[PDB]
């Protein structure tokens, strides 16, 4: 008779690349017009649909492409749209090029803990728990004073079982306040114990209490289970490298120290690698290499480059995307020296290089009309056509930067949809990189 | 259709429908309230 809904969680926050979706390309390798949120570039996603390829053949390392061409043209876009069409399970690592400048570790060392890091791996942990309440608990003393036993009780839907353990539990289970009527959890390959509350049964038994009570575990008290981990390299390196782990005074205090990060040792990688091939050889593992993307590569520092030189000569590193919009630059860390995208010729001479180029009005037009119903805002077409000519006259981020102003100005003086005389008044309160350099030009005796 | 069953029934089939008897009780107020599954369920029905 009567109807009703109800859903009032705000929806995600848009940003600059939430259109893309993908490349769009058609199953001959060639790139449709415009797909997936992308229009236009068609030699560059033509480029990009042999890398997602490159990708997922798992027989390479270290190869590596440059994305390059002036700024605002989509080469950051392009790499982002690889992201989606690798689906999210390849791990895919995105960086800046002024990250390397740590404050902790050396540069050189930065670069490899990214590179590790996107390596990734899957396991099929096998976990063996005891989980009950506890119904009885007694310790057993030995000479040289010393604990040989802590004998549990334990209790589940099933019925009972009686356990014997080594005192390490029991130093385990005092530490955690644990007492009988208590439900705990326990996984006997890593020694580790989790309280969860007193069980339900005696939930009454006081009219005020600070616990919180739990359900009596269901199935049996003793159990094995198969979990799927995914990992990368890097979490290997580094959780062995400052270990926290077990249940020592030792480790438990690592635990609350302030985490300074360390250079990794060759040592550590070497034994981490045997280790690794030797899940793949049981069949336990599976690994999946993905891609590293490093933004803005003009302003790696030249040890860096010269670093890279190494790094991509390995038989383990992934894949790597580098991105530069910069002409005859003078290299970082020379003063002296100048070359192609700020990258020296030395490194230049190990990537393939992808061209990215301007747009046509044509193009800009159908990206701000791909953007404003992203965005979510309705556009008149003559409105539409203004917008277009004024990304002629300046730059395509400013025409689409004018779009949300425009539309809240629509809604103040009650119109549903940008007309022409809301973009027409937008333009005129926010100048451009151009008009603003012309004004602070012309009084330059006062700035 | 309906008249000749109708009128097979007649002989042997009372009727008294509630609004001619329970004059003194109220009317089931009848609500259909939609719902919007979670984010678990759009992954499951999706695969499936
Ligand atoms: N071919 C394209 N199709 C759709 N949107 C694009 C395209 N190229 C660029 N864009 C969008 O235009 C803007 C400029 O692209 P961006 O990737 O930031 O350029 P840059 O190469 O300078 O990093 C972004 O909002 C981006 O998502």
């Amino acid at each position: 008779k009567i109807e009703e809904v109800k859903s009032t969680t705000k929806t995600q926050r848009i940003a600059s690349h939430s259109h893309v979706k993908g490349l769009g390309l058609d199953e001959s390798g060639l790139a449709k017009q415009a797909a997936s949120g992308l229009v236009g570039q068609e030699n560059a996603r033509e480029a990009c649909g042999v890398i997602v390829e490159l990708i997922k053949s798992k027989k390479m390392a270290g190869r590596a492409v440059l994305l390059a061409g002036p700024p605002g043209t989509g080469k950051t876009a392009l790499a982002l749209a690889i992201a989606q069409e690798l689906g999210s399970k390849v791990p895919f690592c995105p960086m800046v090029g002024s990250e390397v400048y740590s404050t902790e570790i050396k540069k050189t060392e930065v670069l490899m803990e990214n590179f590790r890091r996107a390596i990734g791996l899957r396991i099929k942990e096998t976990k063996e728990v005891y989980e009950g309440e506890v119904t009885e608990l007694t310790p057993c003393e030995t000479e040289n004073k010393t604990i040989s036993h802590v004998i549990i009780g334990l209790k589940t839907a099933k019925g009972t079982k009686q356990l014997k353990l080594d005192p390490s539990i029991f130093e385990s289970l005092q530490k955690e306040r644990v007492e009988a009527g208590d439900v705990i959890y326990i996984e006997a390959n890593s020694g580790a114990v989790k309280r969860q509350g007193r069980c339900d049964t005696y939930a009454t038994e006081f009219d005020l209490e600070a616990e919180e009570y739990v359900p009596l575990p269901k199935g049996d008290v003793h159990k094995k289970k198969e979990i799927i981990q995914d990992v990368t390299l890097h979490d290997l390196d580094v959780a062995n490298a400052r270990p926290q782990g077990g249940q020592d005074i030792l480790s438990m205090m690592g635990q609350l120290m302030k985490p300074k990060k360390t250079e990794i040792t060759d040592k550590l990688r070497g034994e981490i690698n045997k280790v690794v091939n030797k899940y793949i050889d049981q069949g336990i593992a599976e690994l999946v290499p993905g891609v590293l993307f490093v933004d803005e590569v003009h302003m790696l520092d030249i040890e860096c480059f010269t670093y890279l030189h190494r790094a991509l000569e390995s038989s383990i590193a992934p894949i790597v995307i580098f991105a530069s919009n910069r002409g005859n630059c003078v290299i970082r860390g020379t003063e002296d020296i100048t070359s192609p995208h700020g990258i020296p010729l030395d490194l230049l001479d190990r990537v393939m290089i992808i061209r990215t180029m301007l747009y046509t009005p044509q193009e800009m037009k159908q990206i701000i009309k791909i953007r404003a119903q992203t965005e979510g805002i309705n556009i008149s077409e003559e409105a539409l056509n203004h917008l277009g000519e004024i990304g002629t006259k300046t730059t395509l981020r400013y025409s689409v930067q004018l779009l949300t102003p425009a539309n809240l100005l629509a809604k103040i003086n009650g119109k549903d949809s940008i007309e022409k005389e809301h973009v027409e008044e937008i333009s005129e309160l926010f100048y451009d990189a151009k008009s603003s350099a012309k004004i602070l030009a012309d009084q330059q005796d006062k700035y | 259709q309906l008249s000749r069953l109708h009128m097979i029934l007649k002989p042997f089939m009372l009727r008294r429908i509630k609004k001619d008897v329970e004059n003194e009780l109220s009317d089931k107020i009848e609500i259909l309230m939609y719902c919007q599954l979670t984010s678990r369920q759009k992954l499951l029905y999706q695969a499936l």
